[PDB]
């Protein structure tokens, strides 16, 4: 029979308290939860809107409680942490090579960065100018 | 013992052992192959090398260039139909180890390239960025893996070979993490254990490389060649050690001392090159020797800058500027910063000679065959007679690719027409291996094995350095045999059996002792000076083809003496003079 | 000791639509999170532009219906992708997760068609 | 001068005779230049001739070196003691288990590194032909993917493979990814059955502390996203062969 006696060390639910970098990596997946909120709450301004004037504006109402507009002001908060997250690892799913050299990141990330910043403007100014 | 049957045994994973490995498995699909290292195989020192390895390639190249520049660098001491046959087959491994997925740097066209080392007038060097030795072995051991010919026993230190009737059948290796000992048997047995470096006390070598192989076969009467010849680098970082490639002064790179001057130019290595053009055989380009010899000169001047690490001359890169830099120098920088505190671009990089390439070692012939029959050595840890008395920058590697192939081929054979031994004599062997351990293990008497070692390294240093008087290898040779006393009243107080590293260490330290004095014994006896042996003693200054132009062969009889015969060179086509 | 035939995973499937997801809403949420959580209800918007009727005429104009199905139906698949493994990583053991999260994705899916084929 | 001295805290283990690890510590002499590995050593020679650990090359290119500095994987022979004056806490290699002292199993590493094939496939030349031609652009594509020492650190890094030790792993999915972007491969198709499995590229979550602790810069997480897209329109291109 063997001398040996491997000694394997248990894995908590609490490992990723440790360390700020795999609390990072935490908080990344945290921002699915108002996002996944927020999908919800269009699906009830959906319905709301469908059912008339009456039902919109107690949707209208609800937005306004103002304990949600602290929770869609986090929301908010959330969706651009998310998208600060984004940018910087969609970049990793690209190997393209210009002039005998790997790319990348930076070139790819501020090209997002200037979509998402006109993307935000023609939005902006489609919704609210006209 | 646990029992295991193979075709030929393979005693260490490095360049040599895997290409010996694979060889094997190819000229014998059906082949058993039991393949043994202490370290898993990608451990292995030839992963440190950063220059790379000799192939003639370019148009304007012959193979009579390649062949003219080892004779003349060994000094005349190489076996001239080893070199032939040498030259002639760097091409087809270096080529091979390209298809099996090498990635040598390349030329625009997508042909590789080649540069310049160990001092060739033609470049050759096949390079795979400043990672060659990395690349050439993490090939060499993933290419094994497709062969199931080929059974890997890792982590398994070795401890002794099975002899009889002139015929090697096997060996003895300990399992390291079980602590258990495990018979091998084999018709064939291949050494590629790689050099003995860490028998000095500053060196570029890693820890692994005590000398195990040499050693083993110092005990079965076989004798070690030339071991006197030693290699240093000459620009190594103080206290670690740690190698600085030549690449750094290929690259422009200039050697300075105190004063900021380049002394080279004072000896002999004449005159200054300007700061973009470094020439071949001048200045920082210089003869080896000469550059490693002219630190020596500066140390007793007190031109070298004085450090707690050591004395040193400083290595100048700032002129090189960062894209030349982290194109062809990246690593370097990496070292320098961490190491020595010192960013290369910005500051000046402190070094010195440091023991580096074991030139001597196993004597074999033109296969690869020790006078014990079916038991081969290769690589560092053998003298085919390639590198005589002076090793060429970038011949190691080649060597590890070439004889590999040839030793993993020609073992092939000698098992297929073996024919079996005394298996009682065998079995015999086996347990004087285990008698053997045991008395090792039960022995005490209170002596820390790691100052016998601290103190060995300092001998070699002081003894066996660049420059060598008849007082100072008489020193060594004493305090070998001094310490050769106290290893016996060594205590080993480890007793555990779970990777005990203590007792490893030990054991280790046992062979560097037996190779040392080798080393030590054939320095003394070689009234010359030669190659990397050169002595200061009236009429030992020069070469003398007249009385020494002759292999040193050490042996170690059982009554732990070193004794020493003298062999002769096999000329060809290009002789002395 | 390491299985040489293994099965393939479905999993290329679900993260092509959290890769698609992610993108979406990385690039259209916040201002979105702006129009509809904060602009509209404070009533920080110039005259009628976020009024009952002209939401109305853009939802149930053709490219309007479309918007708004990508935009919630998207993070979705995303949102509930990284909750799935936001389960797992916290050891918190979901019978059928796969099922659940994928499932609960589905039905959405499917609700959010509804209402922009209107009900 | 005098060498200033530090209290390291070293988790020993002895099968043998310890039912569980247990701390250690030692004063160490030291001054900038000394190293986590020089330190092991001084320990061994002068306090404690049973302590094992692995090491060969002293200069980080080896890979033997492996080990947890206050919950960080690193390299002892490029870990420093001057950056550790306010303490230093060394353990054996996370997510693997522990032999002895700082030895750990690395079985499932070597066995996950050689079921990917890690080789040349299904290239017929041989080499009185020469070499194959490859451009410094196709090289380009693998090239900081071959720098793989094998040390473990993202192993111990990933915690994926801490809650799955049958995830193949980093340093595993980086090699099969450096072969098949390869151009003198082909065995791409050889290679994506395991990339493919649940316990290949399907088992990372992109925490991406693997590529952080790597001492090599080698980047194993955008490899193995690289494989997530590769194994993707191998999905694809599998759902559309009715043949
Ligand atoms: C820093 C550095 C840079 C270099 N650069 C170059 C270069 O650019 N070009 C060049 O040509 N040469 C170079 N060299 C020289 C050359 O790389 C080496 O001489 C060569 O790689 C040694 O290979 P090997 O197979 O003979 O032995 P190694 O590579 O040392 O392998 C020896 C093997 O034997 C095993 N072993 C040893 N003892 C035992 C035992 N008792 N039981 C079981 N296994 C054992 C080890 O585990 C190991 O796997 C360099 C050397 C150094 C140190
Ligand atoms: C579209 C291309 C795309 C998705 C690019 C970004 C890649 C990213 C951000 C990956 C991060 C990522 C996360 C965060 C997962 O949880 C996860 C779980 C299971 C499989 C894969 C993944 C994965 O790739
Ligand atoms: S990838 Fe970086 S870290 Fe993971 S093994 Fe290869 S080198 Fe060590
Ligand atoms: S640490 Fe782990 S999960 Fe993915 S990117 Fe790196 S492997
Ligand atoms: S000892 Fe070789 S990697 Fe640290």
């Amino acid at each position: 029979t063997t001398k040996r006696k491997p000694y394997v060390r248990p894995m908590t639910s609490t490992w990723w308290k440790k360390l700020p970098f795999y609390r990072f990596y935490m908080l990344r997946l945290g921002t699915a939860v108002p996002a996944v909120w927020f999908s919800i709450e269009l699906i009830f301004g959906l319905f709301a809107l469908k059912n008339g004037p009456e039902a919109w504006a107690g949707f209208v109402d609800f937005l306004q409680n103002p304990v949600i507009v602290i929770i869609n002001l986090i929301t908010l908060a959330a969706a651009l942490l998310h998208t600060k997250t984004w940018f910087e690892l969609a970049p990793k799913a690209a190997n393209i090579i210009v002039k005998d050299e790997k790319m990348g990141p930076e070139p790819i990330i501020k090209s997002l960065w200037a979509v998402t910043v006109v993307a935000t403007i023609v939005i902006l100014f489609v919704a609210l100018y006209w | 013992m646990q029992t295991f049957q193979a075709d030929l045994a393979i005693v260490g994973a490095g360049g040599a052992g895997l290409r010996a490995a694979i060889a094997a498995a190819q000229a014998n699909p059906n082949a058993k192959i039991a393949l043994i290292s202490k370290v898993y195989p990608m451990r292995s020192h030839t992963v440190a090398a950063e220059g790379g390895s000799a192939a003639v390639a370019q148009d304007h190249d012959s193979f009579e260039y390649h062949f003219h520049d080892t004779v003349a660098g060994g000094d005349w001491l190489c076996e001239q139909d080893v070199v032939d046959y040498f030259v002639h087959h760097c091409p087809t491994e270096m080529t091979q180890l390209e298809l099996w997925g090498c990635p040598w740097s390349r030329r625009p066209d997508g042909s590789v390239n080649v540069r310049r080392f160990g001092g060739m007038k033609i470049e050759r060097t096949w390079f795979a960025a400043d990672k060659t030795g990395f690349h050439m072995l993490h090939t060499l051991f993933q290419t094994s893996l497709q062969f199931p010919q080929i059974q890997r026993f890792d982590e398994h230190f070795v401890l002794d070979i099975l002899v009889d009737d002139g015929h090697v059948r096997g060996l003895v290796a300990m399992n390291m993490m079980e602590g258990t000992l495990v018979q091998i048997r084999a018709n064939a047995v291949v050494m590629a254990t790689g050099g003995a470096g860490r028998v000095y006390r500053y060196n570029t070598n890693g820890g692994i490389v005590t000398g195990d192989g040499m050693g083993m076969a110092l005990s079965h009467g076989v004798p070690l060649r030339d071991m006197e010849f030693v290699q240093y680098h000459p620009t190594g970082l103080p206290g670690s050690g740690i190698l600085m490639t030549e690449g750094c002064r290929g690259e422009g790179g200039i050697l300075v001392n105190k004063n900021g001057y380049r002394y080279l130019q004072d000896y002999g290595m004449g005159p200054e090159t300007p700061l973009g053009e470094p020439k071949n055989k001048y200045m920082e380009l210089g003869p080896r020797d000469k550059v490693s010899q002219a630190f020596w000169h500066e140390w007793r001047k007190g031109n070298t800058i004085s450090t707690p690490r050591g004395d040193v001359v400083y290595l100048d890169l700032r002129h090189l500027g960062e894209k030349k830099l982290h194109e062809r120098l990246p690593f370097i920088c990496e070292l320098a910063k961490a190491y020595v505190g010192v960013d290369p671009v910005k500051e000046p990089i402190p070094v010195r000679p440091t023991a580096h390439y074991t030139m001597g070692g196993i004597e074999t012939d033109q296969n690869c065959e020790t006078r014990i029959k079916g038991l081969f050595a290769v690589g560092e840890c053998s003298s085919v007679g390639l590198h005589g008395a002076n090793r060429l920058g970038s011949n190691s590697l080649a060597e590890l690719v070439v004889f590999g192939r040839l030793a993993g081929e020609q073992a092939t054979e000698r098992a297929a027409t073996a024919g079996n031994g005394n298996e009682a004599a065998i079995e015999a062997q086996a347990a004087g291996v285990e008698q053997r351990l045991k008395d090792l293990v039960n022995q005490d008497g209170g002596e820390n094995w790691a100052k016998i070692r601290d103190e060995m390294g300092l001998a070699m240093e002081e003894g066996c350095g660049i420059y060598r008087t008849p007082e100072l290898m008489q020193k060594t040779i004493d305090k070998l045999a001094e310490l050769q006393e106290r290893f016996k009243r060594v205590r080993i107080t480890d007793t555990s059996s779970v990777f005990n590293t203590d007792l490893l260490y030990t054991i280790e330290l046992g062979h560097g002792l037996n190779v040392a004095e080798c080393m030590a014994h054939s320095a003394m006896a070689r009234k010359e000076s030669r190659g990397a042996h050169q002595r200061l003693d009236e009429g030992c200054t020069e070469r003398d083809d007249v009385n020494f132009l002759k292999h040193t062969l050490a042996f170690r009889d059982a009554d732990g003496t070193t004794r020493l015969e003298y062999s002769d060179v096999k000329i060809t086509t290009l002789p002395p003079a | 000791m390491i299985n040489p035939n293994p099965k393939r995973s479905d999993e290329p499937v679900f993260w092509g639509l959290f890769g698609a997801g992610g993108m979406w809403s990385a690039i259209i949420a916040p201002v979105m999170i702006l129009l509809v959580g904060i602009l509209l209800p404070l009533g920080l918007f110039p005259g009628d532009a976020l009024s009952y009727e002209r939401v109305l005429a853009f939802a149930q104009s053709f490219i309007g219906r479309v918007f708004l199905f990508l935009m919630i139906v998207l993070p979705l698949w995303c949102g509930l992708h990284r909750m799935h493994h936001a389960m797992h990583d916290l050891k918190i053991h979901v019978p059928a997760g796969k099922w659940v999260f994928y499932g609960l994705a589905a039905i959405l899916t499917v609700v959010t068609l509804i209402g922009v084929v209107t009900i | 001068a005098e060498m200033k001295n530090l209290k390291i805290e070293v988790v020993r283990y002895n099968p043998e005779v310890d039912t569980a690890p247990h701390s250690a510590f030692y004063e160490v002499p030291y001054d900038a230049t000394t190293s986590l590995l020089d330190a092991l050593g001084y320990i061994k020679d002068n306090l404690a001739p049973d302590l094992s650990y692995r090491w060969s090359c002293r200069m980080a290119i080896c890979g033997s070196c492996g080990m947890m500095v206050n919950n960080v994987p690193k390299l002892a022979c490029k870990t420093f003691l001057r950056d550790y004056t306010d303490g230093m806490k060394v353990e054996a290699l996370a997510n693997f288990p522990i032999e002895r002292d700082l030895v750990v199993d690395m079985t499932h590493f070597i066995e996950s590194l050689e079921a990917i094939k890690p080789y040349i496939i299904g290239n017929s030349r041989t080499a009185d032909q020469g070499t194959n031609i490859q451009t410094p652009a196709q090289m380009a594509k693998y090239h900081q993917f071959s720098g793989c020492i094998n040390c473990g650190l993202c192993y111990a890094a990933c915690p994926q493979f801490g809650l799955n030790p049958e995830f193949i792993g980093p340093a595993a999915i980086t090699l099969a990814h450096r072969y098949n972007e390869d151009s003198r491969d082909h065995g791409k198709k050889e290679r994506m059955a395991q990339l493919n499995s649940q316990n290949g590229v399907w088992s990372c979550t992109f925490v991406g502390y693997c590529s952080e602790v790597c001492p090599k810069h080698v980047d194993p997480a955008a490899a193995i996203q690289q494989g997530k897209v590769e194994s993707s329109k191998d999905f694809l291109i599998a759902t559309l062969k009715p043949r």
